[PDB]
C-alpha cells in the first residue's frame, strides 16, 4: 500500500515505506506531515 | 547438469608420528636441506625433491607434511621422510597417517557480485572489503572455508579428501552463478 | 625546558584518518650476479638460513626466505640443479666475494 | 469467562474514569478498580537499575570496569547517542563472555573495544572508517583486523555491509570548500548539496562498473569528490592536482586515489566515445573533465553500451590467452621409494659439518 | 522552529585550538570540539538575528 | 505501528480503530472521541521470536477533538517522533 | 489555512435569498434530507499560480 506524506519545505507528494529514514528528495529537511483524510466528515455550523 | 569445471589441489597437509624420540640437534647437524632453530622454533623443515613439500619434525616424533599435490603424492613425502630420518639414525616409523587438511583452487571465468553475495547468505559468509578483497564463506555441507574474489577466483580449504572438496566446489558453483 | 629544538607539526587533522597496513618491511629487489652467487651460497650451505643470514650482513635473513620461497614457487629446476652441485664451504675466497659485491654495489650507486 | 453465564465476551470499557472488565453478553462486572500510584507517592519512589537491583555490577574484574569505560570514553568522544554506548557495551559484554576473549592481551582487548564500537556503529547504519577507529583506539591495522575476524569468527553476529553514500556524505562534511575561509580563496569554495550530489552519482557508477568492489572505498570517494570539485569549474582547477587538492583541504591522501582517479577518468573516456558529440570532439582523460556532468545525465545506457562492448585489475585484463594452464599430473609413486643416493646427497659430509662448526664457533 | 518541532536542543559546537606533547614532540589541533553551547535566540551567533 | 485491526464481520475497522489510517496514525480531518486510540504502537517484551503488546496512545477527553496535523520525525536514536495537534 | 470549525460558522452566518415560504422544517433528525426541506449548495475552490 503506497503512503503518501508532504515534506515541511518542499510540499511534495512522497511515497516510503515502513521503517524508512524520514527524508525528502531534493532536500534534506526530516519533517514530514500526513495529507488530509479523504472520508467524509460532517461538520455543524453551530 | 554438472558445472564443468574441476578445482586443482595446491596443497596437501597431513600429520604423522614415528613413534620414538629424537634428537633434533643431531638431525640438524647430519643434513645439507636441514633447517632448525631452537631459540626461533623447535621444528626441523624438511625438504626433498618430490614436487613441493615441507616437513615440519617434532621431537615427539610428529611431523607435519604440508605443499602435496595429493594424497599419494603427501603419504610418498611423508615416507620418504621418516626413511631419511631412520637413516639419520633413529627407530623411526610410519603410523597413523591421515589428510588433516587441504587447499584448493579454482576460477569460475565470470565476475561475481560481492555485495550480492553477502547479502544473499550473510549468515554463510562475511564481506569487509577494507580488510581483505576476498569474500569469506563458510559452508557446512562442503565442511570448507572458500576466498571468493571478484575476479572470480575461489579458494578452498578445510576438508578431509578430494570429494569434498569436489562436491563443495558443485554445490557452491549454481550459487554464484545465479 | 625545550629551548626550540623541535617544531610543530600541522598533521592530524581533527575530521577523519584512513589506515595504512604496511609499515616497514620495504625490502630492496636483487640483482643478476647477486642471485648467482646467492645460488652458490645456496649449494654451498643447504636451506638453513641462519647460516645464510649470518654471511649474509647487508641482505636481511627475512629477505632470503622470502627470495628462497619465491625460487621455490617460481624456478624449480634450478634449485634442483644448486642442490645437486656441491662446493666446499670457503671463507677467505668468501670475503673476498662479499668485498668484490661491495664494490660493485658501489659502484652502481656512483652511475 | 464470565462467572454468570460461561461467556468470554469480557472487554475492558472504562465507565467514567473507572476500569472495569466486564462481560459484553449479560453485563456482568468481572472485575473493577485499578490501583495506581498518585503523584507524591510517585516522586518518593526512587529510581533504580537492574544493574543494582538484579545484582550484577559486583562479580566484574577491573578489567572488565576498564575496558567498559575505556568503551564509554570513546563513545562519548566520538559523540554517539546513550542508545548506541548501551549497545556498545552489551557487545562488550557478550564478548567478555567468552574465555579466549576473557583471557587475551591488552592489545586484544583494546582491538575488541573498537570492534564492539565499529558492530554497533555498523548495526544502526552509521558510517565509522576503521581507519580513524584505530587511530582513536591506540592500535595497528594488522592485528585490528586480525582480532576483528577472530572475534566475528568466534561471535556470529550480524556485520552490515557499510553503505558507499553514507561515507561519502560524511567524508564530503570534511572537506572545508563550503565556507569561505582566510586559506582557501573563494574560487576554491563551491556549493555543499550539487558537490555532494555529483560525488554520490560518480560513486554510484564506480559501484555499478565495478571500481569499488576488492578495493578500498574511501580512494574512490576521494577521487569522485576531487572529480565533481574539478568539474564544478574546469576553468581554473585544470592545473590543480590531487596532492594540490588534498594539502589545500588538510586531508591525507590516499596512495591508491590515484589509482582510482586514473581508473574512473578511463570509464568516463570510455563513455565519452560512446557519446556522440564527445567523440567527435576527441577529449581526453584532462579535457573530458567539462563533461562528465553531461556524462552523468543519461549514464545509465553509457555504462550499458560500455559493457556491451567488465572491470578487472590491469594484471589480469593482459589478454589472458593460458588461463589457469592444467599442470601435467605426475602420481609417479614407484613401489615404496627411490634409492639411497638421494639419502646420502642430503646428509652433510664430515667435512661440511666441520666447516659449519668453524664458521658457527 | 525545527528544534522545537524535533524536541532537540538548539546548541552550536564548541570548538578549540590546543596544542599538547605525545611523546615530548608538540603536536597542535587547529579545531577540536569540545562541547555544545545552547545559543540564545535573537543572540549574535543565532540565526534569527 | 499495526494497522487498524479490520473486523472480518463487517470489513470495516472497529469503532476504537476507526480513525486509524493504513499504517495506523490517525489521519487529519477527522474527529476523536472518548477512549480512542491515536496511535497503534506494539512494543516488544523481550527489552525467539519477538513478542510484541500493544500501548496505544489512547485519547483522554469529555468532548471531541479534531486532528489538525500529524508530524512525524526522525531523531538520530532511529527514533520516530510522532505529534498530532487537536483541536477543540 | 482557516480550520474547518470557523469555516462552517462563516458559511452558516452566511444568508440565503431563498424564500422560506416554499420549504418546511426538517423532521427530529433525517440528516439525508428531503427535496422539500433542504437546499444543496457546492464550494468547489482550487487556487494556483497564474
Ligand atoms: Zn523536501
Ligand atoms: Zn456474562
Amino acid at each position: 500500500q503506497p503512503m503518501i506524506y508532504i515534506c515541511g519545505e518542499c510540499h511534495t507528494e512522497n511515497e516510503i515505506k515502513s521503517r524508512d529514514p524520514i527524508r525528502c528528495r531534493e532536500c534534506g529537511y526530516r519533517i514530514m506531515y500526513k495529507k488530509r483524510t479523504k472520508r467524509l466528515v460532517v461538520f455543524d455550523a453551530r | 547438469e554438472s558445472s564443468g569445471i574441476v578445482p586443482q589441489l595446491q596443497n596437501i597437509v597431513s600429520t604423522v608420528n614415528l613413534g620414538c624420540k629424537l634428537d633434533l640437534k643431531t638431525i640438524a647437524l647430519r643434513a645439507r636441506n636441514a633447517e632448525y632453530n631452537p631459540k626461533r622454533f623447535a621444528a626441523v623443515i624438511m625438504r626433498i625433491r618430490e614436487p613441493r613439500t615441507t616437513a615440519l619434525i617434532f621431537s615427539s616424533g610428529k611431523m607435519v607434511c604440508t605443499g602435496a599435490k595429493s594424497e599419494e603424492q603427501s603419504r610418498l613425502a611423508a615416507r620418504k621422510y621418516a626413511r631419511v630420518v631412520q637413516k639419520l639414525g633413529f627407530p623411526a616409523k610410519f603410523l597413523d597417517f591421515k589428510i588433516q587438511n587441504m587447499v584448493g583452487s579454482c576460477d569460475v571465468k565470470f565476475p561475481i557480485r560481492l555485495e550480492g553475495l553477502v547479502l544473499t547468505h550473510q549468515q554463510f559468509s562475511s564481506y569487509e572489503p577494507e580488510l581483505f578483497p576476498g569474500l569469506i564463506y563458510r559452508m557446512i555441507k562442503p565442511r570448507i572455508v572458500l576466498l571468493i574474489f571478484v575476479s572470480g577466483k575461489v579458494v578452498l580449504t578445510g576438508a578431509k579428501v578430494r570429494a569434498e572438496i569436489y562436491e563443495a566446489f558443485e554445490n557452491i558453483y549454481p550459487i554464484l552463478k545465479g | 625546558c625545550v629551548v626550540e629544538e623541535n617544531d610543530p607539526i600541522f598533521e592530524r587533522g581533527s575530521t577523519t584518518t584512513y589506515s595504512s597496513f604496511r609499515k616497514n618491511y620495504y625490502s630492496k629487489p636483487w640483482s643478476n650476479k647477486e642471485t648467482d652467487m646467492f645460488f652458490l651460497a645456496i649449494s654451498m650451505v643447504g636451506t638453513d638460513f641462519s647460516m645464510i643470514g649470518q654471511l649474509f650482513p647487508h641482505r636481511a635473513r627475512i629477505e632470503i626466505k622470502n627470495k628462497f620461497k619465491r625460487e621455490e614457487k617460481t624456478n624449480g629446476w634450478r634449485i634442483d640443479k644448486a642442490f645437486q652441485e656441491k662446493r666446499p664451504f670457503d671463507f677467505d675466497f668468501f670475503a673476498h666475494l662479499l668485498q668484490k659485491v661491495l664494490a660493485e654495489e658501489e659502484k652502481r650507486k656512483q652511475k | 469467562r464470565c462467572p454468570d453465564c460461561g461467556s468470554t465476551e469480557l472487554v475492558e470499557d472504562s465507565h467514567y474514569s473507572q476500569s472495569q472488565l466486564v462481560c459484553s453478553d449479560c453485563g456482568c462486572v468481572v472485575t473493577e478498580g485499578v490501583l495506581t500510584t498518585t503523584f507524591s507517592d510517585e516522586g518518593n519512589l526512587r529510581e533504580v537499575t537492574y544493574s543494582r537491583s538484579t545484582g550484577e555490577n559486583e562479580q566484574v574484574s577491573r578489567s572488565q570496569q576498564r575496558g567498559l569505560r575505556r568503551v564509554r570514553d570513546l563513545c562519548r568522544v566520538l559523540q554517539l547517542p546513550p542508545t548506541f554506548e548501551d549497545t556498545a557495551v552489551a557487545y562488550y559484554q557478550q564478548a567478555y563472555r567468552h574465555s579466549g576473549i576473557r583471557a587475551a592481551r591488552l592489545q586484544k582487548k583494546e582491538v575488541l573495544v573498537g570492534c564492539c564500537v565499529l558492530i554497533t556503529c555498523r548495526q544502526h547504519n552509521w558510517p565509522l572508517t576503521m581507519g580513524a577507529i584505530c587511530t582513536l583506539l591506540y592500535a595497528d591495522l594488522d592485528v585490528f583486523s586480525s582480532t576483528y575476524m577472530q572475534i566475528v569468527k568466534l561471535l556470529g553476529l550480524d556485520v552490515p555491509s557499510l553503505c558507499l553514500a553514507e561515507l561519502v556524505k560524511t567524508y564530503c562534511s570534511s572537506f572545508k570548500l563550503f565556507q569561505a575561509s582566510p586559506s582557501v580563496p573563494a574560487k576554491y569554495v563551491e556549493d555543499k548539496e550539487k558537490m555532494l550530489s555529483r560525488t554520490m552519482q560518480l560513486v554510484e557508477l564506480a559501484n555499478e562498473t565495478w571500481l569499488v568492489t576488492g578495493r578500498h572505498p574511501l580512494p574512490v570517494i576521494t577521487a569522485a569528490t576531487f572529480l565533481a570539485w574539478q568539474s564544478l569549474q574546469p576553468a581554473d582547477r585544470l592545473s590543480c592536482s590531487l596532492a594540490r587538492f588534498c594539502k589545500l583541504a588538510n586531508v591525507d591522501l590516499p596512495y591508491p586515489a590515484s589509482s582510482r582517479l586514473q581508473e574512473l577518468l578511463a570509464v568516463l573516456l570510455r563513455m565519452a566515445e560512446q557519446l556522440a558529440w564527445l567523440r567527435v570532439l576527441r577529449l581526453d582523460k584532462r579535457s573530458v573533465v567539462k563533461h562528465i556532468g553531461d556524462l552523468l545525465q543519461h549514464r545509465q545506457s553509457l555504462v550499458r553500451s560500455a559493457f556491451r562492448d567488465l572491470l578487472l585489475p590491469p594484471c589480469m585484463l593482459k589478454s589472458p590467452k593460458r588461463i589457469c594452464p592444467v599442470p601435467p599430473v605426475s602420481t609417479v609413486t614407484g613401489d615404496e621409494n627411490i634409492s639411497d643416493s638421494e639419502i646420502e646427497q642430503y646428509l652433510r659430509t664430515p667435512q661440511e659439518v666441520r666447516d659449519f662448526q668453524r664458521a658457527q664457533a | 522552529h525545527e528544534c522545537r518541532l524535533r524536541d532537540m536542543t538548539y546548541s552550536a559546537p564548541i570548538t578549540v585550538d590546543i596544542e599538547y606533547t605525545r611523546g615530548s614532540q608538540r603536536i597542535i589541533r587547529n579545531a577540536l570540539p569540545i562541547g555544545r553551547m545552547p545559543i540564545m535566540l535573537r543572540s549574535s551567533n543565532c540565526v534569527l538575528t | 505501528v499495526m494497522g487498524p485491526m479490520l473486523d472480518a464481520a463487517t470489513r470495516k475497522p472497529i469503532w476504537r480503530h476507526e480513525i486509524l489510517d493504513a499504517d495506523g496514525i490517525c489521519s487529519p480531518g477527522e474527529k476523536v472521541e472518548n477512549k480512542q486510540v491515536l496511535v497503534n504502537k506494539s512494543m516488544p517484551t523481550v527489552t525467539q521470536q519477538p513478542q510484541y503488546k500493544d500501548v496505544p496512545i489512547t485519547y483522554k477527553g469529555a468532548t471531541d477533538s479534531y486532528i489538525e496535523k500529524v508530524m512525524i520525525s526522525s531523531n538520530a536514536e532511529d527514533a520516530f517522533l510522532i505529534k498530532m495537534l487537536l483541536r477543540q | 489555512i482557516v480550520q474547518d470549525e470557523i469555516l462552517a460558522h462563516r458559511l452558516g452566518l452566511i444568508p440565503i435569498h431563498a424564500d422560506p415560504r416554499l420549504f418546511e422544517y426538517r423532521n427530529q433528525g433525517d440528516e439525508e434530507g428531503t427535496e422539500i426541506d433542504t437546499l444543496q449548495f457546492r464550494l468547489q475552490v482550487r487556487c494556483t499560480r497564474n
